[PDB]
């Protein structure tokens, strides 16, 4: 349909239209105007992605700003669903408005996601996909082919193709999704990877993660393209906190600092190697450096740093080389000797939780490396490594670890810990030192994000509560609000579960995890819902450790056995390739009348982004609460500031970062307002949880299902899915739950 | 086969364990029939490598396989592939060339 | 054989209360019930095959850090920044001149510890400590 | 052993010592088993 906004025409792909959305749209378009960040919760079962790209892109298209739109996703599975919906507004909007206008819509993800190389693309990490590709792209090859064609270095087909065309015509009009784009690039020899790059600036909309927003290593690069005054959108932001955290986090084992000392000791072996027979680079490299330029100046632009930056741009300081590790040799002493401290501190035989300032001291003490040389070290071992002809760094890879720790710690004091525990693993023979530095304050990550961009409108489907999250990021929202889906008849069937059939108490504490009684009460669950389970049923676990012994004691039990009679078996598994393999099974078996059930953790892979729609997914069986592991020092760390600067009881936080997870996975079974499904929440410790739900979870929780037993429970959703089974009635939902364009105008005027 | 997980106090019979070994060489066959390109919607291995970068605290023991004292798997993980490897060649079987 | 004394091989299976020492003229590893035996009288040559350095045992200290390299180069710098010590201040905030002084610093030290040319060094290191 | 211990060396031995060692109807003769416990 075609409908009108105060001055704002927006052209939804739909002839039907929610209330729900007709009432989002209209919030996104007064936080547009008024400026500022808003987050809006809106249920799982109403299209969220079309609207946000129906306005925001009928918005920067009518008003004469023609502001971008920056659309900021948690997996690389999001970024192909929002694109997919990208493409189907501009085909509605093409047939609507009689032409192609100038638009243009990309994804940017990784080498190893883009490469099609047919040598190059067989690897099993991206890590080693970004050597081989820089080695062929550094622009090294190139410039030793054109003094010497002999030269046996190889090309990209697919880089050196790009260099006969422009850059505005790479791609034609549109938009290009990762299926489009592979396909349309395969047939002229071009690398995906390097056209939307380079094509960030072009683009009117601009589809990515949140690690290339919020991670500095490779945000810095992406982030100096797009504009300052673009619309940012952050889809499914509930769990935004982990992402900013881990941007500014790393871990050192034994292993690591060993491989350190390899690494230095084969630096200072290539330094000696180059200074015999081509000394000249050293001095020009040195001269350089004196003069005060970095990182950024020697660099081309076609070629990058060795060392991803592990700081924020705004932190690194702006000053010339402190001079002690201004020289080749001189700075690979400092970096063996501070290898040298770490690994004297890794024979601890007690966890030590110290603050940055004490770590830099206790080092200015046993050795005497200042801070200010510890902040360039990334950025001179970048500088090092780029002159030394270094085509295989296999061996220093090492060495960038130890780059990332100095910079880290020498750069942040406050809102950041230094943990040293004598045993990674307490149930090992022998003590593995490991040496954690952590990042307790979530908020320094996305401050630059929330101080460089005007508006930002933060979405998801179980943001809850919403007055948390400016509390956790220190940011301010000109509006917050919730919205409740106006369903004709009850479409999904929220259930807590307290006890087994036989009224025992059932929970998922780590503690009781083998539990006879327990274990066989969870089992039972299992199979009678399976029993009764149309298509589909997915299972959600608290870890993957209690997955692993619970389902080895069912076989053992004789559970599986019953299960495998009316469905069949996928789990997931650590490696991603089978686990993604188990989800094609998965939803073979739904589609084909089979029946499947999925084992999976409510913090694993799956749950972040994978939906069961429609038959895949019917039932949802929450094994428990997704608990963290409360006995670990990075949590008890991370509480004890949240309590200390932001007051967040740490019970409360605890509760907050489960039962977002908990309905993370429940909001993963509804697609549309016709499609149906149970959510089964099996704990004693749901019962007082419903609060904390989100609003459109809660609405459907009745008081007489807050403590319900198996059999009753089985009951309730036999009743239930024969219901949901029958002919929906149009005339109960003509005009309250699904809205025409005729509808639509007679709210807008009855409201005016 | 049936995923019973093996106990080594088990006598069991000398004839049949002589292909023990010999299985094992189909599983990594029959894992290479199942291995195909999957679709870039329920591509989980493309989430991981999203960012190829990303250096942040190891999980803790609880969000990875179990293991031993002695370090090595405590073996737990295999009946789970083993069940996971049936339904994919059960479903597998059903697009036969009939 | 990284594990026992080089002279009376006294292996740690054997003896766990042997602890080792290192001293700094020569960087040797010895175990402490061979350096009471041999220089508890006096001074003595170093008990080493190719080494001839005396050394009194009052200069024996316990080793910090598992590199032998890079303990001479701590207690080269210890030595250096000892005598050549100062701050940012001490050039009213030319950060060109305290660059320059903090490679030259670190030159002397690389110097010394190599053997470059010993005589100069140390005599530039004996003058300036007076100062 | 006990002087090994002292000694620091690990002993493969223990000390001996602490070794310990270690009514009506009478017509149904024998009909009546004894169903004491369950
Ligand atoms: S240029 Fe593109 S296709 Fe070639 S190796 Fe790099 S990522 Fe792969
Ligand atoms: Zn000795
Ligand atoms: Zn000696």
């Amino acid at each position: 349909m075609k409908f009108y906004i105060d001055d704002l025409p927006v052209l939804f792909p739909y002839p039907k239209i929610y209330p729900e959305q007709y009432n989002y749209m209209c919030d996104i378009k007064k936080t547009l105007d008024v400026g500022g960040n808003s987050i809006l919760e809106m249920p799982s079962g109403t299209g969220k992605t079309v609207s946000l790209l129906s306005l925001t892109i009928a918005y920067q298209m009518h008003y004469p700003e023609h502001r971008k739109i920056i659309y900021c996703s948690r997996t690389m599975s999001e970024i192909e669903k929002a694109l997919v919906e990208l493409e189907n507004l501009m085909d509605y909007r093409t047939k609507e408005l009689g032409y192609q206008e100038d638009f243009r819509g990309l994804g940017l993800t990784s080498r190893k996601n883009l490469c099609l190389h047919p040598e190059v693309s067989k690897e099993r990490k991206g890590t080693v996909v970004d050597e081989k590709c820089r080695r062929m792209t550094n622009g090294q090859a190139k410039r030793k082919l054109e003094e010497d064609p002999e030269a046996n270095v190889e090309l990209c087909e697919y880089h050196e193709n790009l260099y006969n065309i422009e850059v505005e015509d790479y791609l034609p009009k549109g938009v290009f999704s990762f299926e489009k784009l592979l396909k349309y690039c395969e047939e002229k020899t071009l690398c995906p990877y390097f056209i939307v790059r380079r094509m960030i600036s072009l683009c009117n909309i601009i589809i990515y993660s949140y690690h290339y927003l919020l991670d500095p290593k490779i945000a810095e690069r992406v982030s100096n393209e797009v504009s300052k005054d673009s619309i940012v959108i952050f889809d499914e932001a509930h769990n935004i906190d982990n992402v900013c955290i881990e941007s500014l986090s790393l871990d050192l084992t034994t292993d690591a600092l060993r491989r350190a000392t390899r690494g230095a000791n084969a630096l200072d072996e290539r330094i000696s190697e180059v200074r015999k027979v081509d000394s000249q680079k050293l001095q020009d490299e040195y001269e350089k450096l004196v003069q005060g330029l970095h990182s950024a100046d020697i660099l081309t632009d076609q070629e990058e740093p060795f060392v991803e930056t592990p700081v924020l741009p705004q932190d690194l300081l702006t000053e010339a080389i402190p001079g002690n590790i201004r020289r080749a040799e001189h700075f690979v002493s400092f970096l063996k000797r501070l290898i040298e401290y770490l690994k004297t501190r890794m024979k601890v035989l007690h966890v030590i939780s110290e603050t940055p300032k004490s770590f830099l001291q206790h080092l200015k003490q046993l050795t005497f490396i200042e801070r200010k040389p510890l902040r360039f070290c990334s950025e001179r071992l970048s500088l090092l490594v780029r002159t030394l002809e270094v085509t295989e760094v296999e061996d220093f890879t090492a060495l960038k670890d130890i780059a990332t720790f100095a910079t880290l710690i020498s750069t942040y004091e406050e809102g950041f810990l230094l943990i040293i525990e004598p045993y990674e693993i307490e149930n090992a023979a022998v003590p593995n030192p490991i040496m954690r530095f952590t990042c307790l304050d979530a908020s320094i990550a996305i401050k630059p994000v929330f101080e460089r961009f005007s508006s930002v409108i933060i979405t998801s489907g179980t943001i809850s509560p919403l007055d948390m999250y400016p509390r956790m990021l220190n940011f301010k929202t000109v509006l917050q609000k919730s919205y409740a889906m106006t369903l004709a008849k009850k479409s999904f069937l929220p259930m807590i579960i307290t006890k087994g059939s036989d009224q025992v108490a059932i929970s998922s504490r780590f503690e009781i995890r083998n539990d006879p009684s327990i274990v066989r009460n969870y089992g039972s669950m299992l199979v009678e819902f399976a029993k009764i389970t149309p298509d589909g049923m997915v299972v959600f676990f608290p870890s993957y450790l209690y997955m692993e012994s619970i389902v080895s004691m069912w076989q053992t039990m004789g559970i599986l056995d019953e299960v495998w009679k009316h469905k069949l078996i996928l789990v997931e598994t650590p490696d991603a390739q089978e686990t993604s393999l188990a989800l094609e099974t998965y939803r073979k078996a739904c589609s084909n009348g089979r029946g499947a059930i999925l084992l999976s953790v409510a913090r694993g892979k799956v749950s972040e982004g994978i939906d069961f729609d429609h038959q895949y997914g019917r039932t949802v069986l929450m094994i428990g609460i997704p608990f963290q592991y409360t006995e670990s020092r990075i949590l008890k760390a991370r509480l004890e500031f949240m309590r200390e600067n932001y007051r967040i009881r740490e019970n409360d936080f605890l509760s907050f970062d489960a039962m977002r997870h908990a309905a993370q996975c429940l909001g993963r079974v509804l697609r549309g307002k016709d499609d149906y499904g149970v959510m089964v929440l099996a704990d004693r410790r749901f019962s007082r949880k419903r609060s904390q739900l989100p609003k459109w979870i809660a609405q459907g929780l009745s008081d007489a299902d807050l403590n319900l037993s198996t059999d009753m429970a089985i009951s309730n959703t036999k009743q239930f899915l024969r219901t949901m089974a029958q002919p929906t009635d149009p005339k109960d939902q003509e005009g309250v739950s699904v809205w025409s364009y005729e509808d639509l105008i007679k709210h807008q005027n009855s409201r005016k | 086969l049936r995923g019973e997980k093996i106990m080594q106090n088990d006598r069991g019979d000398v004839i049949i364990d002589r292909y023990l070994t010999l299985d094992q060489e189909f599983d990594r066959k029959d894992d290479d029939m199942l291995l195909h390109p999957v679709k870039k919607i329920i591509d989980l291995d493309g989430n991981i490598q999203d960012d190829p970068v990303v250096r942040g605290n190891r999980p803790d023991f609880t969000m990875q396989p179990g293991v031993d004292i002695n370090g090595n798997s405590d073996g737990t993980v295999d009946i789970l592939k083993g069940m996971n490897r049936l339904s994919e060649k059960m479903i597998m079987a059903l697009k036969n060339e009939y | 054989n990284k594990d026992m004394c080089p002279i009376c091989k006294t292996d740690r299976y054997l003896s766990p209360d042997v602890k080792f020492l290192v001293n700094p003229e020569c960087y040797h590893r010895i175990c402490e019930s061979c350096v009471d035996r041999i220089f508890s009288l006096g001074p003595a040559q170093c008990p080493y095959k190719g080494c001839d350095k005396i050394l009194r045992k009052n200069k024996f200290k316990t080793q910090i850090f598992d590199d032998v390299e890079v303990e001479k180069e701590v207690d080269i710098r210890k030595r250096v920044f000892n005598v050549f010590n100062k701050t940012i201040d001490d050039f009213n905030g030319d950060l060109v001149e305290y660059n320059k002084y903090l490679e030259e610093v670190e030159d002397i030290i690389y110097k010394l510890d190599h053997g470059i040319d010993v005589a100069k060094t140390e005599e530039k290191l004996r003058t300036y400590e007076e100062l | 052993p006990r002087k090994l211990q002292d000694l620091g060396l690990k002993p493969a031995s223990v000390d001996p010592a602490t070794i310990k060692r270690q009514i009506t109807n009478t017509h149904m003769t024998g009909i009546l088993k004894d169903y004491s416990h369950r």
